[PDB]
């Protein structure tokens, strides 16, 4: 016999003319009884009503669709309603919004341009669904290097999901980079700057090895370097490289000295293979007292004399410790009726483990004290039985703690790097709790993990129900996405943790990744266990280039093609990668795509709205404890699942026992035909049902690599950015 | 800012004693802006530490002076709207207004610290804030109103003054019209109007004396209780009748009989509430330019 | 050499709580009050872990 | 207060940055309330002597 529970994953961010999505439940005895969602305005009225009907074991979560708001920002009531046949309940809150914006970026047809040229842009328009996206912009312009707006056009219907115009520039070099500004109807400006400069090429650039960390115990550096240019060609020539040591001892506040040491490396490069030159670090001082750490290379020529530079390394900086340890499975939460166990990762200085170093596994308040060694990636596997405190630290170190290796350090440290790590178990009165085990390690993707959890009924089931099931949950994007469900029948008194799930990383997921499980019972008692889950981006809509390759007869009928979809469209780019090789990229990438994401993680709540709060500490509470023992009421601070719900950013609405009953204080208190270069191709274009049947203009002997950008917008599916490839 | 109500509301006002209490008005804006919360409370706080707290009576009474902000001068209605969501925030799993008790002087709250008083107090002060009689807020307020109501009515003792009072103002701006007669019937059946004789109370000894020398902590409410039952008495929207508004006066004539004339009074909410009184039962009994009749 | 101790504060169910003292003589202090002593199978001195 | 007399005279201005410049305008302006002088002067004083 059950009271009816209801449990709901719907996020508290409702937002303003889009869709997401949110999860409502109901269980135990009887399910004849409608709930009802009401969004409404915390201030005025926006009617936003939801009635619901379902039976018991149903989660059907479904992405609703909000219309536009009126307000800037505000947060709105969602009373929702449930009729007990004995009883009644209700709840509120206040679900926030958040203006909203499309997205966007700018690819730039080159970073080089002459007196009287004119400038090739595009753009990008989308919404946190990456559904491909068609708005107008009040506002747009380029932007002189002084601050004033260039190309102008206002409210433009922007059909493709991103318009490209252009914009002639002068033949008054007005020397500087330029940028662009853009804002919506809403008013919120966003800006893409993109360098524009002008000089010759250095027709060839130095490449140069270096270690790439630097720690404590260092003798000796490497240094190698090989001849270029263009079209990779070999080259003799020579070099004086000035690498030096900064920050000489003075004040050096320009009263005194600021060049510290200087070594200069000179030496010659054969006409078709490389040179080598080694290097130390006394000579440069590695001393305990320094500043950061410059370390540049440069190349002359032969015949024509002319030199070559690069700046590398400005801050290979010498730790205050010498390992690189850290962990690598290990976490914050557990139980003592589990006992947890993960993985650590021994690493020394510059990205290496070695094996053969035994080290010491140190459990304080765990009572839990024991060595290992570094296996040939020194990996070690430590496990912790626990029936132990509410908190405690954690931490695995090679070298004796008793005097704090270098003896005392009333003075400057110098250390092991000592992977350190505090978990604090999950507060479980009935001790029938939900664990779960994340493989928290290089997650793939096109794979569906086995992930064992585990399942504790302590205290069993006593009057209850046999049939039971739980709700497991396959979600990413910053929402709301795909779910399931196990199902097993309890025993009286058994608590077995034998269960493994299918959680499938396939398509429409995003690096984003946690999940939830949950077990509820009739009792008035609910347990829940997120985790989350560091998903790389592998993509969701398919895009992967593909070129008519290094290939004679180089006329136009050269037929690229990248995949695409019978319905989308594609903004189409060739480009030479010429300046783009003279520095290098700025994220010209979908990372910068993924880390544009404004609120990319459904997590966290503005400052002003707080919690909802209750009533459950006790009015007169003193020990009023006898018995085998004698013991006071005193507290413990542990998570809830409250604070599993403020982690998710996701509210719920139960008449069960969630809110940790936490006492209340007292107030006592403390003639050739060349075509035109670096743009074969610039044209938005209809993928047909086979990819694109590309015909682009072609030309031999452009010694060159050719960017071929290509980002291609499906309706029935969604956006599309791929890895551009070079052309030759 | 209630004495500026009232004078604008007598037609008696100067615009110098005006821009001077503008000033004031200002200088105490500013001062309390100085004293707002992280999350849109009010109280004597110790905030930037986040485990601290707010108050609920004291925030009553800040949200009703914004609103007399507002009635004549600029306040952000983003507070209004933070402090209200404050007051969502700080119910029950199911019930009404608790009492979060973090306050320096118990003297200024004349209430019986019940969850479901408080809670009627704040709600009837946003019945004032433009909102339904049926929001959700003011909705679990109403239920908790009618539990307070049965346990008055069908007991026979509910504090006897406090309680009841603010229980017919909170009904009676409901909408209710015969119960508020019946609440009528009940006190004044519980009255001292004399024939021949000025007097409002009964013989003033507490059901539970603390200190029992000068009454510590009970201002006594003594005009405080009749007037805020005459302040619900004057109200009807589209014209009150002529018996309600002749009692009403005759018992303003009863009340300044029982009040003074020496400027401010021993405490501050009686002063307030009969500052509401005499404010809207003048702008109420006349008008502001007939003034030539011959009766 | 009797001892309780469990490391937690270790009180399950609607509160967490660790141990604690009491203030009040036992049946072992009932032979300190007389000032004798005894040796025994039966449990009489507190059991202070 | 002088760059709300700026945009009041562009022609660029909203009644938002409007209502929180008028709440910073009396903020200020009771503040120096609080610093005036006896015989009405403004300084860094230690007045009431
Ligand atoms: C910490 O990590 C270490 C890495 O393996 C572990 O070191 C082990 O320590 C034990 C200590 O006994 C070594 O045992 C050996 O036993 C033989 C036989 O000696 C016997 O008599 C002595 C003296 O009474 C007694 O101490 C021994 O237990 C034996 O009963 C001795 O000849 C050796 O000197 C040594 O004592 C292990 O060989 C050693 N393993 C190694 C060196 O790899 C250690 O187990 C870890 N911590 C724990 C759990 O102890
Ligand atoms: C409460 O909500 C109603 C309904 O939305 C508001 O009434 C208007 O309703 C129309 C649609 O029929 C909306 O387009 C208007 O924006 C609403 N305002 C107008 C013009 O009255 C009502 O105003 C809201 N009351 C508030 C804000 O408290
Ligand atoms: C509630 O559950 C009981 C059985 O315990 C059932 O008899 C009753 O019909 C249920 N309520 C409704 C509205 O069905
Ligand atoms: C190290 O230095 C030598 C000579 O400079 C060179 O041959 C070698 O390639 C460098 N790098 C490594 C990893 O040995
Ligand atoms: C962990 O070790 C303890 C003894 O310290 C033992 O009682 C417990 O059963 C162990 N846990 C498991 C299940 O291995
Ligand atoms: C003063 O009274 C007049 C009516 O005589 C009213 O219109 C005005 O709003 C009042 N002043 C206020 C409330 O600032
Ligand atoms: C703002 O400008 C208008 C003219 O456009 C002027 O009349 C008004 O006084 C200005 N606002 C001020 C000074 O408060």
């Amino acid at each position: 016999s059950g009271k009816p529970q209801y449990m709901v994953l719907v996020p508290s961010l409702l937002h303003t003319e889009t869709t997401e999505k949110g999860c409502v439940l109901l269980s135990y005895l009887n399910e004849t009884v409608t709930v009802s969602a009401s969004l409404e305005s915390v201030r005025g009225n926006r009617s936003l009503f939801t009635d619901l009907e379902a039976e018991n074991d149903v989660l059907h979560c479904v992405a609703f669709a909000v219309p536009k708001s009126s307000s800037n920002e505000e947060v709105m009531f969602l009373t929702v309603q449930v009729k007990g046949p004995t009883q009644e309940f209700k709840k509120r809150t206040t679900v926030m919004v958040k203006n909203e914006d499309s997205l966007v970026f700018v690819q730039t047809d080159k970073s080089i341009y002459k007196p009287g040229q004119t400038v090739k842009f595009r753009v990008v328009s989308m919404d946190e669904n990456f559904h491909p996206l068609n708005e107008l912009i009040p506002l747009v312009y380029i932007q002189d290097p002084k601050g004033n707006r260039i190309a102008q056009w206002q409210s433009f219907q922007l059909e493709g999901g991103l318009k490209q115009f252009s914009f002639p520039l002068s033949s008054e070099p007005f020397q500087g980079s330029y940028k662009v500004v853009v804002q919506k109807k809403s008013g919120g400006r966003t800006e893409h700057p993109f360098t524009v400069e002008e000089f010759v090429l250095p027709k060839f650039e130095v490449q140069v090895t270096v270690p790439k960390i630097i720690t404590i115990l260092e003798e000796e550096m490497n240094v190698s370097v090989c001849g270029l240019y263009t079209y990779g060609k070999p080259v003799p020539g020579h070099v004086t490289v000035s690498i030096c040591r900064k920050y000489s001892d003075a004040s050096d506040c320009h009263g005194e000295d600021s060049q510290a040491f200087c070594e200069k490396f000179s030496g010659q490069l054969n006409s078709h293979g490389c040179f080598y030159q080694q290097v130390k670090t006394k000579v440069f001082q590695l001393k305990r007292k320094e500043y950061e750490m410059k370390l540049h290379t440069e190349a002359q020529i032969q015949e024509e004399g002319t030199v070559v530079e690069l700046t590398g390394r400005q801050s290979s900086e010498i730790t205050r410790t010498i390992t690189k340890l850290s962990f690598v499975k290990v976490d914050s939460h557990f139980r003592q009726g589990i006992p947890f166990f993960g993985q650590v990762r021994l690493v020394d200085g510059k990205g290496v483990p070695i094996p053969n170093k035994v080290i010491f596994i140190r459990g304080n308040e765990a009572n839990y004290y024991s060595n290992a060694t570094t296996d040939e990636h020194g990996l070690v596997q430590f496990s912790i039985n626990t029936t132990n405190v509410m908190g405690t630290s954690l931490t695995v170190r090679v070298n004796y703690k008793d005097r704090s290796p270098c003896y005392g350090y009333q003075w400057v440290s110098e250390e092991h790097e000592e992977a350190h790590h505090t978990a604090y178990l999950v507060f479980s009165p009935s001790k029938s709790f939900v664990h779960l085990e994340p493989m928290s390690h290089e997650l793939p993707c096109g794979h569906t993990q086995t992930v064992q959890a585990h399942y504790i009924l302590n205290g069993g089931t006593l009057l209850g129900l046999k049939k039971l099931s739980f709700y497991y949950l396959i979600m990413a994007k910053g929402g709301i996405v795909r779910t399931g469900t196990h199902g097993l029948l309890v025993k009286q008194e058994d608590m077995k943790g034998h269960f493994s799930i299918s959680i499938p990383v396939k398509s429409d997921i995003a690096p984003v990744a946690r999940l939830l499980i949950y077990a509820v019972l009739p009792t008035g008692d609910v347990i829940g266990d997120s985790a989350k889950y560091d998903v790389e981006n592998c993509l969701a809509n398919k895009v992967d280039l593909s070129f008519s390759p290094s290939q004679s007869l180089p006329a136009s009928h050269a037929h690229l093609r990248v995949t695409a979809a019978p319905q989308s469209v594609c903004a189409l780019r060739a480009v030479d990668q010429s300046v783009l090789l003279m520095k290098p990229d700025a994220e010209l990438s979908a990372s910068s795509v993924y880390n544009l994401l404004p609120e990319k993680d459904l997590t966290g709540f503005p400052g002003p709205l707080n919690d909802q709060d209750n009533e459950d500490c006790i009015n007169r509470h003193n020990v009023y404890i006898n018995g085998i023992t004698y013991t006071p009421v005193s507290s413990t601070n542990e998570k809830d699942m409250y604070s599993f719900l403020e982690d998710m950013g996701l509210k719920a609405f139960t008449n069960s026992k969630i809110r940790k009953p936490k006492m209340c204080p007292q107030l006592q208190q403390y003639t050739v035909r060349k075509y035109f270069p670096e743009t074969w191709i610039w044209d938005l274009v209809v993928v047909n049902s086979a990819g694109v049947a590309e015909v682009g203009v072609t030309v031999p002997d452009t010694i060159t690599e050719w960017k071929a950008g290509a980002f291609c917008l499906s309706e029935d599916a969604g956006l599309g950015i791929s890895s551009t490839a070079s052309l030759r | 800012i209630y004495v500026l109500d009232y004078l604008n509301e007598t037609q008696q006002l100067t615009p110098e004693i005006k821009s001077k209490a503008i000033g004031y008005l200002n200088t105490g804006y500013q001062r309390q802006l100085n004293y707002k919360h992280y999350d849109g409370s009010y109280s004597t706080f110790g905030e930037r530490y986040g485990r601290n707290q707010g108050n609920t009576w004291l925030t009553a009474f800040v949200l009703k002076t914004f609103a007399q902000a507002r009635a004549y001068i600029f306040i952000d209605e983003a507070h209004i709207t933070q402090a209200l969501i404050w007051l969502s925030q700080r119910q029950k799993d199911n019930g009404c207004f608790r009492s979060s008790g973090s306050l320096l002087n118990n003297a200024i709250k004349g209430g019986v610290e019940d969850e479901v008083t408080l809670s009627a107090y704040i709600t009837i002060a946003l019945l004032e804030i433009p909102l339904t009689v049926t929001h959700p807020v003011v909705r679990n307020a109403l239920f908790c109103l009618e539990s307070a109501w049965k346990t008055a009515q069908e007991g026979d003792h509910g504090s006897h003054v406090y309680t009841k009072a603010l229980l017919a103002y909170a009904f009676a701006l409901a909408g209710n019209q015969d119960k508020r007669k019946e609440v009528l019937k009940s006190l004044n059946e519980e009255a001292v109007k004399k024939d021949n004789s000025v007097h409002w109370e009964r013989p003033q000894k507490p059901k539970a004396p603390v200190g029992h020398f000068y009454e510590p902590q009970a201002p006594s409410a003594e005009v405080e209780m009749t007037s805020y039952v005459l302040l619900a008495y004057l109200t009807a929207q589209p014209a009150p009748t002529s018996e309600d508004l002749t009692s009403a006066t005759n018992i303003v004539k009863w009340i300044t009989k029982q009040q003074n004339a020496q400027g401010g009074f021993s405490s501050t909410q009686d002063t307030v509430v009969a500052l509401h009184a005499l404010s809207k039962y003048g702008a109420a009994t006349f008008t502001r330019t007939g003034k030539a009749a011959q009766v």
